[PDB]
């Protein structure tokens, strides 16, 4: 605590007698972290889906992220730093966005009742945002820690192993719908919240953003389910008890 | 006992009351505004036509000034107005517009260029010069040669009301809504405040003040068909009347609007016919040209209403389960025109009539619209009961006489608010009152006893059946056309209705938030108001302005160049007491003559009018020859008073 | 005929100790161009004079009759029974406002409080002489101000807002719109920093979660979505 | 939504005109779930520490939880159900307790300032409760999911593998302090919140509960660190690239 | 000018003023008690000896 923070806590204003600018900064950062995660996830879905193009394809993509063009067989630790960074933004975002949850019985009851009475699309979608957000506290953390601590186990073979043998598929299936619904709705609300594309016909822009939101979600969900099946199918074929699948892909170029 | 004190008490939160409150509050007088509803929901908010003021900014306003506005007002009133008051008004209207502009009212502005306009005598092109650009615009409204009606697109009353209400909030005026004045506190011929009923809690409270101003609006809801909000029941009028001292002026002077939507009464702006709207009958026949070959659809609103009723009486009306009506065809203006210049009217017919005006015709019928009558005051706005002031539609300051000009009423509300506001402020600051608790207790206890009796009444009459019968009687017998036989019948039935209202019984016994109890005390009040209207109409044997007696078709300047004054001195009497205040032609800047609209030579000339006229022509000529300005000439003809703050002249484009 | 309508109304008298919140049903025969205004008055005059509700203009201009009609805050005087293919209409008072009784709530005083909170009036150093020509204003500017000045303080956007329902100190869509209305008025001299001192906090613009229910129910169709975003961009950039 | 929930949302009371009993029930369940987790953790620390008594010891204990005395070599799926149950309580508790976090800038600033000005032990301890609670959203979820999906990988050998080779030690080290601080403070506050042991000399009881809280924490932290070292040491000795440590313990009795 | 009315005005919020206020308020008289400080902080609060009464 500093003298200034004490003066602000007790007076409600800064030493210059103005309202704190912190609420503004927090609003900015909540949206910034949200935007980062939303875009990151889109790219994430494309890279992880390379499995549909063949093992050699995703294997090649995987080696690039490990800085193949700078290190021998690439260093998996690169992905560890990448994962750590995204984990930090994940936590920062959850911390800031959490401020928006209904926080007591009264708020929960009245909002839930209002949502059901209104049958208003964008209000209902916010509820989904909140629900999926809360769920990811548990689902997302599991995946992020593993990617950060076991980067050398990423590959067309090793990833399929974790998917099936380590029973990660149930978590991935749920997380898939959770993050895609959360992500697309979030990017959409971000657009209308800050009005970056409003222009001269705001209502038309919004109508288009809503359509784009639905298409993006549908496409990414389908692509996500196909990619899911791919990893699952391969994982179900790993029946050789003498083969170390978990570290197979790594045991190719160190 | 509960008592609230303030230096200035304002009853009514419309344009007039709020503006008067600004006047008193800005000079340090603690002021309270009482209102039945949140002030921004007052009827004033519904005005869409505009506000009349001689700015002279636009091309069609070029050359306009106080004199032209003054003449339109006087002639429009059919000489029933106090011309000195009309002068105070026209000279102040320009500053009301300008003050409101400074307060942020978004008046539509003029842009340089040509524009496709309808003159209905030469629907040509109008050009606005560069020096007019950015100034307050004006449109054709009220039938005045000079277009001086200012507006904020299609919601003038709304933006005006919000600005004045916001100014009251800025100044710290105490706004107390869901509060109803049910009686005035008075003693020795002086008003010390009002007994108020809190509509939410049911508490009876005495609001005492050095001065009390009533700005409660009109009394149109005594009629079944009206354009007025459901709160325009004239209770403010009634409480003044029930003091037995304050008088009501020209209550029989009621103005109707020709094209309200039927049967709701929701208004379809004058701009419809002004643009090219066509009136049709049961056969789809355009009938106005038949009665008015020249003016046709564009005749005086006063004339259109009469023709419409005449046409219906000839059996050409459209039959409906709600009564007979006519049609308003605006589709002929083209869907394009309607959705760009009448987008508002289109929404009305859809949201309520459930029809697309660009395709189907709207049912219409003339209905009660404005109340020229009201609480009688002197030029300062003070009533016979000292300390009681009135402004706005609730008053009979009488700048309207027997026919208010379209656009002059929202203008009056603000202007009177300013002027009466000054005199009211002066009274509150300089007067000293003797508040006796004995008197306060008598009035408060008297109303608490009244509320209790209503709740305990074992009467068997139904308040709603009585109120609804009153409204039918008013519509059937005290409308556009009146005759002695029917008026006599109306008065007798209203009197009988009044007696029965005292035997009302209500189901809900609670004292708080009880709409049924509210009707129980309001209805008897409305009946006394209705009686003043009907009886005043019966006794006035002449046709003047909006008051048309089929059995006395001529304007009688010999016997009826006066103002009806109604009072109710004895609480036991069942009929109002009527007296008359004669208008002195000697104090008229404009002697009685042809009003401009309607049949010519339809008035019984008064020899004194001719004398005064000659006297006027003489004074003008002499002074005019001596190279005297219109201001000096005006003073010589009829000097009038104005509070110091508003004595200045109005600068105009071109001086 | 005209089909039979089933009107279900919320009834509760907080000032009466024995009153309990409940629904009451009425059977009303529909008629041509029938509105909730007509329905409620029919009920009052012939079936139940106890019922509280507020109407004034009955023309959708004053903002007095807002209420929840089948889950949506709407103006009762502008709502047609015809639009309910089912014949069942449920009426609730507007949430987020203090209840007086039944369908009557106190919107007026909350709004006056809001108007004072955002200082809803022209702020100018000098008073313009009212006996002189008015200051010139571009017609386009006057039109823009008018667009936002059309708000009738009906409260529908306040009651439609899940954020307001949960957090009562939230200034609401109407309050954010009011700030912009003065922001774009050349007559008002306040700067962005001045406005920040009014709504630059979590009870203000940063408290909005962009649910957009306000925009979708506003009976006057104000451009709330783009105007609130406009305000948010400006307030987040202060300093 | 039901008619009753609508009436309660709009009136603030139940159809009988009484205040909802839900706040009471939620308070009860928040404490109940907290108590369960607190006790569970104490037992958890003792069973996981059996590694200090020898591989055969913990191995024997591990087989018992898999219902050794009912199934051949015991079924690991038993631990999966156990983990699932605890995960559910974990989530339910976090959901309820989350209601108590400072939820906006003002609350956060004023409380933080107050905490620093006051230098009041029990207030500062609540802050620690909140901080450790938020942190466990991410830390606890990782561990719980793995125990639930890979129960057959629990053992003196397999557990040490995950500890070191799969880099779970950094998470365990932090989670150890987080859950122990959170747990002990929580059990303590639970006692004074409900006053189960107040008796006739409340101040003495509280003074004793505070001492017990500190001792319990110290003991369990030490025991936790020793057990930590044990798993780490063993994990660092698994250098045979031809041995499948992850499933070693399982490959002993199916 | 600011004016506040009540049937019974009590100046002083100690034992005597508050007890007199109870007397007037219980019979429907609107009453106001004015005090320099919150009434429960009046000097009356310091009495520790006791109250004399012939029970
Ligand atoms: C009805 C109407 C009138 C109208 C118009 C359109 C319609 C639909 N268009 C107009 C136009 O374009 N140009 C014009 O010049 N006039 C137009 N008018 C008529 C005009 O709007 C009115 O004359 C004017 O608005 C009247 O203002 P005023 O300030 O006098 O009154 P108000 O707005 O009706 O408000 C009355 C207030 O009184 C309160 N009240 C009433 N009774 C009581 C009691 N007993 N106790 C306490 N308060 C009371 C009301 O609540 C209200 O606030
Ligand atoms: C000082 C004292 C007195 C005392 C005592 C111990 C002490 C330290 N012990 C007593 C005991 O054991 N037995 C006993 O019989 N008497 C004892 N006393 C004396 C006794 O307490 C006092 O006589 C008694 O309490 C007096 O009561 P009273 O109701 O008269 O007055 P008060 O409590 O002092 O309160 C005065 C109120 O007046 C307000 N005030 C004062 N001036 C103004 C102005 N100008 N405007 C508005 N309000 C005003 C004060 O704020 C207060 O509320
Ligand atoms: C990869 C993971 C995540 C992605 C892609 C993501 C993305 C987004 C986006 C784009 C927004 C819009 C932010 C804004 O409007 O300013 C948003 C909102 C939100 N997110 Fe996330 N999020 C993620 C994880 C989480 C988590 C773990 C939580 C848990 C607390 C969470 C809770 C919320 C909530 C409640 C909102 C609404 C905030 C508001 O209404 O202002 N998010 N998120
Ligand atoms: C830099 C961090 C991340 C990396 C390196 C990464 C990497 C991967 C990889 C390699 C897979 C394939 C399966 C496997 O190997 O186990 C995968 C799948 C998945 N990831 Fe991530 N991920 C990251 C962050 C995230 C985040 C933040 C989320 C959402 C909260 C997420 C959600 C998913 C989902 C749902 C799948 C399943 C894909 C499908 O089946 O369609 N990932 N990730
Ligand atoms: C094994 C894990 C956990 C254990 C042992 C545990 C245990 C406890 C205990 C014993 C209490 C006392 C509850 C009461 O006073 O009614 C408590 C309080 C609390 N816990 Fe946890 N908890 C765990 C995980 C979490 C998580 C994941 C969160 C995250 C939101 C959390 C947040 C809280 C908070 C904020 C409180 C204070 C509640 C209040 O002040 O009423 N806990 N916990
Ligand atoms: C039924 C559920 C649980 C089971 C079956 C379980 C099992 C185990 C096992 C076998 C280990 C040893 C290392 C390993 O095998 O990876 C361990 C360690 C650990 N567990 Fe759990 N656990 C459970 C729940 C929890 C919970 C809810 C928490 C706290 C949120 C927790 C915190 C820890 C910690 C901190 C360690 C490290 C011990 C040390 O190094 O001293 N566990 N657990
Ligand atoms: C959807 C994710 C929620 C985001 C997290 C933050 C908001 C929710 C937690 C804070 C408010 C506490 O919320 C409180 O939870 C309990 C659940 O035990 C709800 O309890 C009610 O709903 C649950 C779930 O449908 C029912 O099983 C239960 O019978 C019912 O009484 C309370 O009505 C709610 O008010
Ligand atoms: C400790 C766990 C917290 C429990 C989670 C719920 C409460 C906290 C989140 C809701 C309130 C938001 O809290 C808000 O966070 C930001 C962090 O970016 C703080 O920001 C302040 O502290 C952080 C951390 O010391 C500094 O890096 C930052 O420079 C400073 O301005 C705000 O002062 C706080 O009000
Ligand atoms: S912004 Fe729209 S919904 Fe909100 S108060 Fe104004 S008019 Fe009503
Ligand atoms: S609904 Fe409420 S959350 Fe913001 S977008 Fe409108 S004010
Ligand atoms: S009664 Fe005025 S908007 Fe409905
Ligand atoms: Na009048």
């Amino acid at each position: 605590m500093t003298n200034e923070s004490i003066l602000e806590s007790y007076s409600g204003v800064t030493p210059e007698r103005k309202k704190s600018r912190m609420p503004a900064k927090l609003d900015w950062w909540q949206s910034a972290t949200g935007l980062f995660l939303g875009l990151f996830m889109i790219g994430h879905m494309f890279f992880v889906s390379t499995i549909l193009l063949g093992d050699n394809v995703m294997l090649w993509v995987t080696k690039k992220f490990e800085l193949d063009f700078i290190f021998e067989g690439g260093k998996p630790i690169v992905v560890s730093f990448l994962a750590a960074f995204v984990f930090a933004v994940f936590i920062a975002h959850a911390f800031l966005a959490m401020r928006k949850f209904p926080i007591n019985y009264r708020q929960y009851l009245t909002f839930k009742t209002h949502k059901d009475l209104m049958r208003h699309g964008d209000t209902t979608l916010w509820w989904i945002q909140a629900m999926t957000g809360f769920a990811m506290f548990f689902l997302g953390s599991v995946h992020l820690y593993i990617m950060m601590t076991q980067p050398q186990t990423i590959g067309p073979v090793s990833s399929s192993f974790r998917m099936v043998s380590e029973w990660m598929w149930p978590l991935y299936l749920v997380l898939l719908f959770a993050v895609q619904l959360h992500g697309s709705v979030g990017l959409y609300r971000l657009a209308v919240k800050w009005g970056w594309f409003d222009g001269e016909t705001p209502d038309k822009t919004r109508a288009n953003l809503k359509k784009l939101k639905t298409l993006m979600s549908a496409f990414l969900i389908v692509l996500g389910l196909l990619t899911f099946g791919a990893y699952v199918k391969k994982g179900l074929e790993q029946t050789d008890p003498n083969i170390d699948y978990k570290y197979f892909d790594y045991k190719r170029t160190h | 006992m509960k008592v609230q004190y303030c230096d200035s008490l304002v009853i009514g939160g419309g344009l007039a009351g709020l503006r008067a409150a600004v006047a008193t509050q800005q000079k340090g007088l603690s002021t309270i505004v009482l209102s039945l509803i949140p002030v921004k929901r007052s009827h004033s908010a519904a005005a869409q036509g505009g506000m009349q003021a001689s700015l002279g900014n636009s091309k069609m306003s070029d050359g306009d000034n106080e004199d032209l506005h003054f003449m339109d007002t006087v002639k429009g009133s059919d000489w029933g107005c106090d011309q000195k008051v009309a002068r105070m008004f026209v000279n102040t209207a320009p500053k009301a517009i300008r003050e409101l502009a400074a307060w942020g009212v978004p008046w539509t502005r003029i842009h340089k260029g040509d524009r496709m306009a309808i003159i209905n005598a030469q629907k040509t092109t109008i050009t606005e010069e560069d020096f007019r650009h950015g100034l307050i615009h004006s449109r054709d409204f009220g039938g005045t040669k000079k277009w001086r009606t200012c507006y904020t697109a299609d919601a003038t009353g709304h933006t005006m009301l919000f600005a004045v209400a916001n100014e009251c909030l800025k100044l710290g005026v105490s706004i107390q809504d869901r509060k109803e004045a049910i009686a005035l506190i008075h003693q020795d011929g002086k008003c010390y405040g009002a007994v108020v009923r809190d509509l939410v809690t049911g508490d009876i409270i005495a609001y005492v003040a050095k001065g009390t101003l009533i700005a409660t609006g009109g009394y149109g809801r005594i009629y079944k068909n009206t354009t007025n909000a459901v709160v325009c029941e004239g209770t403010g009028t009634a409480i003044a009347l029930e003091t037995g001292i304050a008088q009501l002026g020209n209550m029989e002077a009621v103005q109707f609007h020709p094209t309200p939507l039927f049967p709701s009464g929701i208004l379809l702006t004058e701009g419809c016919r002004g643009d090219g709207g066509i009136l049709r009958d049961v056969d789809g026949h355009r009938f106005m040209p038949d009665y008015e070959p020249e003016k046709k659809e564009l005749a005086s609103r006063d004339v259109v209403s009469r023709r419409m009723i005449e046409h219906i009486r000839k059996g050409k009306g459209v039959q409906s389960p709600y009564g007979q009506h006519l049609w308003l065809d605006i589709s002929i203006l083209g869907r394009k025109h309607i959705e760009t210049n009448l987008r508002d009217v289109q929404e009305i017919c859809e949201y309520f009539a459930g029809i697309d005006p660009a395709e189907k015709w709207a049912p219409v019928l003339p209905m009660q619209h404005y109340s020229m009558g009201g609480i009688r005051t002197d030029y300062r706005g003070e009533a016979k009961l000292k300390g009681l002031f009135s402004a706005g539609e609730a008053a009979c300051w009488d700048m309207h006489g027997f026919n208010r000009l379209g656009g002059n009423s929202v203008s009056e509300a603000v202007v009177a608010g300013m002027i009466v506001g000054e005199y009211f402020a002066e009274h509150c600051a300089n007067t000293q009152v003797d508040l006796e608790t004995k008197t306060l207790e008598k009035f408060v206890k008297g109303q608490e006893a009244y509320m209790k009796s209503l709740v305990e009444s074992k009467g068997t009459e139904d308040v709603f059946k009585i109120k609804n019968r009153m409204k039918d009687v008013m519509d059937d017998n005290v409308g556009i056309f009146r005759d002695g036989p029917h008026l006599e019948k109306a008065v007798k039935e209203l009197e009988e209705l009044y007696k029965k209202s005292k035997n009302v019984g209500i189901k809900n016994k609670r004292l708080h938030a009880n709409p049924e109890l509210e009707e129980a005390y309001r209805v008897p009040m409305m009946l006394k108001v209705a009686l003043c209207v009907a009886k005043g109409a019966l006794d006035r044997t002449e046709s003047r302005g909006a008051h048309n007696r089929e059995d006395y078709p001529k304007r009688d300047d010999i016997n009826w160049l006066n103002r009806t004054l109604a009072s109710w001195p004895n609480p036991e009497q069942t009929l109002p007491t009527l007296e008359y205040e004669a208008l002195d032609v000697n104090e008229m800047e404009i002697a009685p003559g042809y009003r401009g609209y309607g049949a010519k030579g339809n008035y019984i000339e008064n020899p004194l009018s001719v004398k005064r006229q000659e006297e006027i022509d003489k004074i003008q000529s002499e002074l005019e020859a001596a190279g005297k300005d219109r201001h000096a000439i005006q003073e010589a003809l009829m000097p009038y008073e104005l509070p110091a703050k508003y004595k200045a002249r109005n600068e105009r484009l071109g001086d | 005929m005209g089909r039979m309508l089933t009107i279900r109304v919320f009834k509760y008298d907080p000032q009466s100790a024995v009153s309990k919140p409940h629904f009451q049903e009425y059977k009303i025969e529909e008629a041509p161009s029938m509105t909730i205004f007509i329905v409620l008055n029919m009920i009052r005059e012939t079936y139940d004079p106890d019922l509280n509700f507020d109407f004034v203009c009955r023309a959708g201009i004053c903002g007095s009759c807002g209420m929840m009609i089948n889950g949506r805050p709407s103006l009762a005087c502008r709502t047609l029974t015809k639009d309910f293919e089912d014949g069942v209409i449920t009426l609730l008072p507007l949430p987020a406002f203090k209840l007086i009784k039944d369908l009557s709530v106190d919107t007026g005083n909350w709004f006056n409080g809001m108007s004072q909170r955002v200082e809803s009036w022209i702020h100018a150093q000098k008073e313009h002489d009212i006996s002189k020509l008015e200051e010139r204003i571009e017609p386009e500017v006057a039109q823009e101000v008018f667009e936002l000045d059309r708000c009738i303080e009906c409260g529908c956007c306040i009651a439609a807002c899940g954020t307001k329902i949960m957090r009562e100190d939230f200034v609401g869509a109407a309050g954010l719109n009011r700030v912009v209305r003065f922001m774009i008025d050349p007559h008002d001299e306040r700067t962005d920093e001045d406005y920040y001192e009014l709504i630059g906090d979590d009870d203000g613009v940063f408290g909005c979660m962009t649910l957009l229910a306000c925009h979708d129910v506003c009976p006057k169709n104000l451009p709330l979505q783009s105007k609130i975003a406009y305000l948010r961009r400006k307030m987040v950039s202060v300093n």
